[PDB]
C-alpha cells in the first residue's frame, strides 16, 4: 500500500451507495388483490400536509439537528388546491368508506 | 462598600448606588402638587393598557 | 467612584488606637506619617511593536560550502608504500584527504555569532537520504518518508533558497591577527578566531601555507600558487593603538555570501547617521525648550542605521492604518494614553470652584419658583474632576484621519424642549460652547439646529423636505448631504418673522473658529510620516497665535471668548424680547440678566491655553509617537470641501495593472465616530487655571526633558524597514511562481511544478511569513492585513474623496529592497550552479548496460541517449492504451500519431503519464526492462539524487534499486533517483561487468571535488583534479583581487572585508542637560 | 444531448483571480454591495442613526465585497463538469424544464401528464402534478446558509484536478447501476403496450 | 479513461441496446410515480446532496468571514456596531450546509 | 434558487423595504406597495414597473 486515495475511496464508497438507493414504491389509491384500495381513509388535504411533515421529520431525524433547514411543510407559499394520491376516492370516483 | 451622599444610605454594588441616586427640582408645594397629580391618573384606563350582547 | 467599604481590622501603630476599616486605617497612618483578543494583541503591537535585531557580528569565516570526504583512501597497499603518504606522518591538510570528496552547502558551521537564526540549510552528503529538505511546505498528503510531490520542487527549492539567503544576514567581525614565526608564508600575518579550538583552523582557513612535499594531487595544486597572497594586506586605523576600523583578508570563502553580506553592508551603511545630526534633529523636535550635545573629536565611526526614506514611513503608514481600519478600541486606548502624557506635562490645573465662587454672588430672591443659580450649578454639577475627555477630544486632532469625536445623545435635550423652559436653555448653553473643539464637519449644523430643534411654533423656518424637518432631533445631522441649505443661503430666513434664528447663524458663519497650522519634527534623521498634507506641518481646528511673553496673564483678545460673548449676547436677547417671555416676573428676569453678565465676565484661561499654548505642546509630542499622526484638511462652511470618506486598498481589481486606474472602485473604508461628553468639555473650558507665577522656558523644559531618554521612534524606524522589505521580498517570491503584475525575471521554471491558485500562492506567502518572523525575533502580528486578501496581484494606495467627487490620492513608491534582490542573485546563481543543493537537471533514460566500462553515470557519453528529434523513436503521451498479445503475438501500444508498435525501440515519456498508471505499467513494463532492449527516457526536468558506490574489481547490479524506484513511484509523491557510481583507484586494477540502469542525461558531476587526493595520479576511474576554475586568485597571476567570475561559479576563496564598528546606546552619546 | 443549467458555465481552471467580473455571481455579489453602499451614501433613507455610521458601514460592505471566497469560482468551473458525471449514474435520470431569464411569456407554470390519445375526447383527467400553485412541489430553504456557503469557502492546497477527479470519479463508476436500468426499462416498455 | 479488452467470440451475449422510447416511457412512469408526494422525493435528493458533499473539493469555513470581519469582544456597552450585527446574524458557529 | 419569479422577488422585496421614501406607479386600487414579497409567487402577479 502506498497510494491513499486523496478523496478517500471508501468515503465516496459509503455515500455513492447511499446514492445508489431505488426508487420508493408508493402503490396507495390503486386496487388490490380483492378490488379495494390500498389507502388510508384520509383525503388528499390532509393526507399530501400530512405526509410531507412526515418528510420535513424524517429530513430532520436524517440531520444531526433537532430543527431541519430544508423544509417541506408551512415553506412560504400556499397550496389548498393541492391533493395527493391515498385511498379516500376509489377508482370509479366515490368515497370508499366500504 | 459604597455609601451616597443624600440620606448617608450605604449599598455594596455601584449600580444599586446609582439606581438610588436616581430614585433621590423646584417647590416642595410643586412636587406636592405633581406627585398627587400622577398619583390621581397613575391607573386609570387611558394611560392603562393590555356568553352575553346579542 | 470615591467611596468606603465598611472593611475588617483594627490596628493602629501611632497613636496607639483601633479603628473601624483599613481603608481608613491607611489614611490614618498617612496623617500620622505626614503631621509630626485578538484586538488586545493588534492594540499591544500597536502601542509597543517589537523591534528587529538588524545588526549582528560574524566572528569566524564566511563559508556555505563544505568539502565532505565521500569513500576513503587507502592507506596501506602493495604497489605504494606508506611512506609517500601524509596521513602517515600526520601533516594537516587544508583539503579533506580521502577517496572521492565531493562539496556540499551546509549553512554557516564556522561561526561565532552572538544571536543564532532559526533558519538553515543542512544538507546530508549525497550518499544517504536527501529529500527530506524538499517537502518541507505541502506534502501533508504522502505517507511517505523517501516521497516528495514533483509539482512542489520548484516551490520547495523557493522556499529553502530564501532560508539560505535569509540565514546569511551577519557582518564579519574582526577578531585580530598574529605574526607569523615559521618560514611557511614569509612575514605574513594569519587571522586568528574565538572558539574552543585554534588548531586545524589555520589550515582550514589558508591552503597555500602548507608544505609541498610529494607529486600528490593536493601538495601538485598548492606548489603552482602565489605565494603572498594570505593574511593582513590591509587595513586602516585612526588612533594611537586603539581598535582598527576595518581590515581586508586573504582567505577561503565563497563569492556568493561575500556578496550577499557586502550588499547587506551597504543597504545597513546607507540608513548611518552621525551624532550632530541627532544633535541637530532632536532639538528641533524639542523646538528648543530641551538640548542636547555631541561630541567634537575624532570618533571611532560608530553604526547606527536608523535614517531611512520617506516611503518607508508612508508604506508602513498604509499598513498600520489598514491593521485598525474600523474598531475604534484599538484607537481607544491610544487616546488614553496621549490624554495621561497631556495631563502630566500641561501647565494648567483644572478647579470647578470658580463657578461656584462667581454664581455665589448673583442676584436673586429666594420667594421664586426657581432662580437660574441653582439651575446653572445642578445641570453643570461640578463636583468631580475627571477631566480627561478634555485630552482625548484635544487629541483627536491628530486623528481626524481615523477618528471623530462626536457628543452622546445624552447631553442633547430629549427631543427638544422649550425656550421658556430653563433647563434647556442651560443645556443649550453647554452644548453650544462644548462644540467648537470637536473634529465633526457637521459641528456647525449641529450648533444651529440644536436652537431651532428647541424652538418650534415661536419662529418657523423653512426647512428641507417632510423628513429632516424642524422637530427632528438634532443628532440626526451628521453627513454634510443632511445640512438644510436654508442655514447656508441665509437669507431664506425670514428676517422680520424669524430674527432670533437669522443672527445666531451669523454668528455661526461668522466666529466658528477658522482653522490654523503649526510645524513639528524634522525629515532630516528620520521619515515625513504624512501623506495627505504636505511634511512637518500640523493642522488644528483653532487659530493659534505664539505666545509674545513667557510670563503669560489674562486677557479677552480672542477667539473663544468672542464665541462665549457672542453666545451670551444672544441668550440676552432672547430673554429681552417681549414676545418670548415677559411672562417671568422681573426679579427672576434682572437675575438672568445678571447671571448671563457673570457668565460673558467670567475668567479662565483655557481659552488662552488652546490659543497661545496648546499646539506647542502637540508639537512636541507628534514627533515621539509610537502612532505617527495622519489627518485631512480642516474646512468649516462649505459644501464642497467636506471629506465624505478615506479608504485603503490592498489588491487590483482586474486585468487592470495600474493602481491609478484600479484604486477609486477598489478599497477599505477606514474610519470610526467615537461620542463624548459635553458638559465635561464645557466645564473644562469654563474653569481653567495657572500656577500663581510660571515662566514658559522653564516649566516646559522640566516638562519635557525627561522624556528623551527613550529609543523608541528609533526602534520603530527599524521596524518599518523590515515591514516594507518584507512586502516587496513577499511580492517577489510569490511573482517567481505565479503570474502577476511586477516586472520579474522567473528563473527556475526548468523545474517543473504546480498550476498554482489562490489558496496556494496564499499558503506560500504564509510560509515566507513564518521564516521572516523566525528571523530577527519577531512574535508579533505582521504581513497578516495582507495575508487576508488575495496576494497574488497586491497594490498599496490610498485616497479620501472631496463631497463633490474630487478624489485626492497617493501611491507611494516601493523602494529597494536588498533580501529580494539577494534572492534573485542567490536564484540566478543556482540556475548556473544547481548541483549543490542535490539537483540535476535534463532526465533520466532506463535500459540494461554491460559493460567493463567505468565512465560515471553523472557524466554519460553521448551514444547513450536519445531525444524527441532523434531517427526512429516514439513519443507517447495522453491517448495511450494497451492492447494485449494473443497466440504468441506481441501486445502492443498506442502512439501519439495514433500508430501501434511492440515493446521495443527508444521511448520517450512526461512523468506524468507513468504516474497517472504507475501501477498497471509494472505488470507489463519491468519484464522488458531487465532482460528486453526496451528502453524508456522519461522526461522531468528536476529531482533529487541519490548516489551509490560500489567497488569495480567486483559483480554488480542495479535491478533491486531501479525495481524498488519503479515500484515506489506514486501518483502524489516520487522517491529520489539513485546512480550506481564507481570508485575511482589509483593502480592497475582488474575489471569486472557491472550491470546499470539508470543514467542521466547531460553533464550534473559539478559536485564534484577531487579523486583520491594522495596518489601521483588517479588511474581507471571517473578522474578530476582540484577545479582551478574556483581558486581564480591562486591560479592567475595577472587576475587583481576582489574580481568574482559570481554568474557561473563561486569560487571558494577571495578577500573579504571585515568591520570592527560598534552600536551604542543613543543616551551613551548624546545626552541632554 | 445538453444539462439545462440555470447558470453559465467555463472550461476547467484553477488560476484566476480571486476578483474576477467575467464571474457572473461575483459580479452580482460587487454590484448588490456598490448598490447598498449607495443606499446608506447620504444617510437620507433613515433618521435615527443618531451617530454617523456610514464610513463603518462603507467599510464592512467593502471588506466583504474584497473577500478570498473560491465558492462562486468553484460554482463557475467546477460544478458543472461534476453534475455532469453524476448525471447519468442516476437511478432516477433528471428531468427538467427550461430556464428563463426575465421573459413573462416562456416562464413554465404547469406540468401534466395525459393518458388518452390526440383524437378522442374525454372527460379532463388531469394529472395530480397539475394541482400544485408553482410547477412542482414545493422546498424551503436557509438563505443565511446559502449567503454564508456563498461568501466563505475554499480549496485543499494540492489541487490537481487530474489527480482529484481521476481518485474520485473510479469508485463511483464502481457502483454502476446503470445497466440494470437499461434492462429494467425494457420490461417496463413491454408491459405498458401489453396493458393497453 | 476506461478500456475493456476482450477475446474474439461469437456466442459472448450482453442484452442492453434499447432505444430513447423505452428511457422516455420510463421517465413518464417516474414521474407519474410522484403523485404529489414528499416523502417519495426527499431521499434522492439528500443522498444526492450528501454525494455532492463527498465528490465536492470545495470545503466551507465560516472562519474566513470571521477572520475578515475583525470585531469581536462585544461589549453589552454598544453602539449597535454592524460588523459585529452581521457576525451575530450570519452565525459562524453553525457548520451545516445541506 | 430554481423559482423562476425570484428576480421579482428579489424587486419587491427592496420595493416593500422602501415604503415611506419611494413609490412605484401601481396596477389597481386593490393591491398596495407595502406587500410583502412571499405572495409574489406565479407570473400572473408581476407589477409591469
Amino acid at each position: 500500500e502506498h497510494y491513499k486515495a486523496r478523496p478517500g475511496i471508501a468515503s465516496v464508497q459509503k455515500a455513492t451507495e447511499s446514492a445508489e438507493l431505488p426508487m420508493k414504491n408508493n402503490d396507495e389509491g390503486t386496487p388490490d388483490k380483492r378490488g379495494n384500495t390500498k389507502g388510508a381513509l384520509v383525503n388528499e388535504h390532509v393526507e399530501a400536509r400530512d405526509e410531507a411533515d412526515d418528510a420535513t421529520k424524517k429530513q430532520a431525524k436524517d440531520t444531526e439537528k433537532a430543527k431541519a433547514q430544508v423544509t417541506y411543510s408551512d415553506t412560504g407559499i400556499n397550496n389548498a388546491n393541492e391533493l395527493s394520491r391515498s385511498g379516500n376516492v376509489d377508482n370509479e370516483g366515490g368515497s370508499n368508506q366500504k | 462598600g459604597y455609601q451616597c451622599h443624600v440620606c448617608s444610605a450605604v449599598l455594596f454594588s455601584p449600580l444599586d448606588l446609582d439606581a438610588h441616586v436616581a430614585s433621590h427640582l423646584t417647590s416642595s408645594e410643586i412636587q406636592r402638587h405633581i406627585t398627587e397629580f400622577i398619583s390621581s391618573w397613575q391607573n386609570h384606563p387611558i394611560v392603562q393598557v393590555s356568553k352575553t350582547a346579542q | 467612584p470615591p467611596t468606603a467599604s465598611s472593611g475588617h481590622g483594627y490596628q493602629c501603630h501611632v497613636c496607639s488606637a483601633v479603628l473601624f476599616s483599613p481603608l481608613d486605617l491607611d489614611a490614618h497612618v498617612a496623617s500620622h506619617g505626614l503631621h509630626g483578543d485578538v484586538e488586545n494583541r493588534k492594540t499591544a503591537q500597536l502601542l509597543h511593536a517589537d523591534t528587529p535585531r538588524l545588526v549582528t557580528w560574524d566572528a569566524g569565516l564566511c563559508t556555505s560550502f563544505k568539502i565532505v570526504p565521500i569513500v576513503p583512501a587507502q592507506v596501506p597497499q602493495d604497489v605504494l608504500a606508506y611512506t609517500f603518504f601524509t596521513s602517515s606522518y600526520a601533516i594537516q591538510s587544508p583539503f579533506p584527504e580521502a577517496a572521492v570528496s565531493r562539496i556540499v552547502v551546509h549553512t554557516r558551521w564556522a561561526s561565532n555569532v552572538d544571536f543564532d537564526r532559526d533558519s538553515s540549510v543542512i544538507m546530508a552528503p549525497p550518499t544517504e537520504n536527501n529529500i527530506h529538505l524538499f517537502k518541507q511546505l505541502l506534502n501533508t498528503e504522502t505517507l511517505s518518508v523517501r516521497g516528495a510531490n514533483p509539482l512542489m520542487f520548484r516551490a520547495n527549492v523557493l522556499h529553502m533558497l530564501l532560508e539560505f539567503v535569509l540565514d546569511n544576514l551577519y557582518l564579519n567581525r574582526h577578531t585580530g591577527f598574529s605574526q607569523d614565526h615559521t618560514p611557511f608564508t614569509e612575514g605574513a600575518n594569519l587571522r586568528s578566531l574565538p572558539g574552543p579550538d585554534a588548531e586545524k583552523w589555520y589550515s582550514i582557513m589558508y591552503p597555500t601555507r602548507m608544505g609541498t612535499p610529494n607529486v600528490s594531487k593536493i601538495c601538485n595544486f598548492v606548489a603552482s600558487c602565489v605565494r603572498n597572497r594570505v593574511g593582513r594586506f590591509d587595513r586602516a586605523q585612526m588612533m594611537n593603538g586603539a581598535m582598527s576600523e576595518w581590515v581586508d583578508v586573504f582567505e577561503t570563502s565563497d563569492a556568493l555570501t561575500v556578496s550577499i553580506r557586502g550588499r547587506w553592508m551597504a543597504r545597513l551603511a546607507r540608513m548611518n547617521i552621525n551624532p550632530t545630526e541627532i544633535e541637530w534633529a532632536l532639538t528641533e523636535c524639542a523646538q528648543g525648550y530641551v538640548t542636547v550635545t555631541s561630541p567634537y573629536a575624532p570618533s571611532v565611526n560608530r553604526l547606527m542605521p536608523y535614517r531611512i526614506s520617506n516611503a518607508e514611513r508612508q508604506i508602513s503608514q498604509i499598513i498600520r492604518v489598514m491593521n485598525i481600519g474600523n474598531n475604534a478600541t484599538v484607537i481607544q486606548p491610544v487616546l488614553q494614553d496621549i490624554s495621561v502624557l497631556l495631563q502630566r506635562i500641561s501647565p494648567l490645573q483644572i478647579d470647578p470652584t470658580i463657578i461656584s465662587n462667581t454664581m455665589s454672588t448673583v442676584s436673586e430672591s429666594t420667594t421664586q419658583t426657581l432662580s437660574p443659580a441653582s439651575s446653572i450649578l445642578g445641570k453643570l454639577r461640578p463636583s468631580n474632576s475627571d477631566f480627561s475627555s478634555f485630552r482625548v477630544a484635544l487629541a483627536g486632532w491628530l486623528y481626524n484621519g481615523v477618528v471623530t469625536t462626536v457628543i452622546d445623545d445624552s447631553s442633547y435635550p430629549k427631543d427638544g424642549g422649550s425656550v421658556t423652559s430653563l433647563e434647556n436653555l442651560w443645556d443649550f448653553f453647554i452644548l453650544a460652547l462644548a462644540l467648537p473643539l470637536t473634529t465633526d464637519p457637521c459641528a456647525p449644523v449641529k450648533a444651529f439646529m440644536t436652537l431651532a430643534n428647541m424652538m418650534v411654533g415661536f419662529e418657523t423656518i423653512p426647512m428641507d423636505n417632510q423628513i429632516y424637518t424642524q422637530s427632528r432631533r438634532a443628532s440626526a445631522f451628521s453627513t454634510p448631504h443632511t445640512w438644510p441649505r436654508c442655514f447656508m443661503n441665509i437669507q431664506l430666513i425670514s428676517p422680520i418673522d424669524a430674527p432670533i434664528l437669522r443672527q445666531w447663524a451669523e454668528i455661526i458663519h461668522r466666529y466658528w473658529p477658522n482653522p490654523s497650522q503649526i510645524r513639528y519634527g524634522t525629515p532630516n534623521v528620520f521619515g515625513s510620516a504624512n501623506l495627505f498634507t504636505p511634511p512637518e506641518v500640523l493642522l488644528l481646528p483653532i487659530d493659534h497665535q505664539p505666545a509674545n511673553v513667557t510670563t503669560p496673564t489674562l486677557d479677552f483678545t480672542n477667539e473663544l471668548t468672542n464665541w462665549r460673548a457672542r453666545v451670551c449676547e444672544l441668550m440676552k436677547n432672547l430673554v429681552d424680547n417681549q414676545r418670548y417671555q415677559p411672562g417671568w416676573t422681573q426679579s427672576l428676569v434682572s437675575s438672568m440678566r445678571g447671571t448671563l453678565g457673570k457668565l460673558k465676565l467670567i475668567k479662565s484661561m483655557t481659552p488662552m491655553y488652546l490659543q497661545q499654548l496648546a499646539p506647542v505642546e502637540l508639537a512636541v509630542i507628534a514627533p515621539m509617537l509610537p502612532f505617527p499622526p495622519f489627518q485631512v484638511p480642516y474646512v468649516r462652511l462649505d459644501r464642497d470641501r467636506v471629506p465624505t470618506m478615506v479608504g485603503v486598498t490592498r489588491q487590483s481589481r482586474d486585468t487592470i495593472t495600474q493602481p491609478a486606474l484600479s484604486l477609486s472602485t477598489t478599497n477599505t473604508t477606514v474610519g470610526v465616530p467615537l461620542a463624548l461628553d459635553a458638559r465635561a468639555i464645557t466645564v473644562a473650558l469654563l474653569s481653567g487655571k495657572y500656577p500663581p507665577d510660571l515662566v514658559t522656558n522653564v516649566w516646559y523644559a522640566d516638562a519635557i526633558y525627561p522624556m528623551y531618554a527613550d529609543t523608541e521612534v528609533f526602534s520603530n524606524l527599524q521596524r518599518d524597514v523590515i515591514t516594507c522589505e518584507a512586502v516587496q521580498t513577499l511580492v517577489t517570491l510569490v511573482a517567481q511562481i505565479s503570474e502577476t503584475q511586477y516586472p520579474v525575471d522567473r528563473y527556475l521554471d526548468w523545474i517543473p511544478s504546480l498550476r498554482a491558485s489562490a489558496a496556494t500562492a496564499a499558503t506560500f506567502a504564509e510560509w515566507v511569513n513564518t521564516s521572516m518572523k523566525t528571523a530577527f525575533d519577531l512574535s508579533d502580528m505582521l504581513l497578516e492585513p495582507l495575508l487576508s486578501g488575495d496576494p497574488r496581484m497586491t497594490q498599496l494606495a490610498i485616497q479620501y474623496q472631496q463631497y463633490n467627487g474630487r478624489t485626492f490620492n497617493v501611491i507611494p513608491e516601493m523602494p529597494g529592497s536588498v533580501i529580494a534582490d539577494c534572492v534573485q542573485l542567490t536564484a540566478e546563481v543556482f540556475n548556473h550552479e544547481y548541483n549543490l543543493f542535490g539537483i540535476a537537471r535534463g532526465d533520466i533514460i532506463i535500459g540494461r548496460v554491460q559493460s567493463t566500462h567505468l565512465w560515471s553515470p553523472l557524466a554519460p557519453p553521448p551514444d547513450l541517449v536519445f531525444d524527441r528529434d532523434t531517427p526512429g523513436v516514439h513519443i507517447f503521451g495522453r491517448d495511450c492504451r494497451i492492447s494485449f498479445g494473443m497466440n504468441g503475438a506481441a501486445p502492443m501500444i498506442r502512439d501519439e500519431t495514433g500508430m501501434m508498435v511492440p515493446f521495443e525501440g527508444n521511448w520517450i515519456f512526461p512523468l506524468a503519464l507513468w504516474q497517472m498508471n504507475t501501477r498497471y505499467f509494472n505488470q507489463q513494463f519491468d519484464a522488458w526492462i531487465k532482460t528486453g532492449e526496451l528502453r524508456i527516457r522519461i522526461e522531468m526536468g528536476a529531482y533529487p539524487y541519490m548516489l551509490h558506490y560500489y567497488d569495480p574489481r567486483q559483480y554488480a547490479n542495479a535491478w533491486n534499486l531501479t525495481s524498488a524506484w519503479l515500484e515506489e513511484i506514486t501518483p502524489t509523491s516520487i522517491p529520489s533517483v539513485p546512480f550506481m557510481v564507481p570508485i575511482s583507484s589509483d593502480h592497475d586494477i582488474s575489471s569486472a561487468p557491472a550491470v546499470q540502469y539508470i543514467i542521466s542525461t547531460e553533464y550534473n558531476d559539478r559536485s564534484l571535488f577531487c579523486t583520491n587526493s594522495s596518489s601521483p595520479q588517479t588511474i581507471a576511474g571517473p578522474d578530476k583534479h582540484i577545479p582551478v576554475e574556483r581558486y581564480n586568485i591562486l591560479t592567475n597571476p595577472d587576475a587583481p583581487p576582489t574580481q568574482i567570475q559570481l554568474p557561473e561559479v563561486v569560487d571558494l576563496y577571495n578577500v573579504v572585508t571585515r568591520y570592527a564598528y560598534e552600536t551604542p546606546p543613543i543616551t551613551a552619546v548624546v545626552m541632554g542637560v
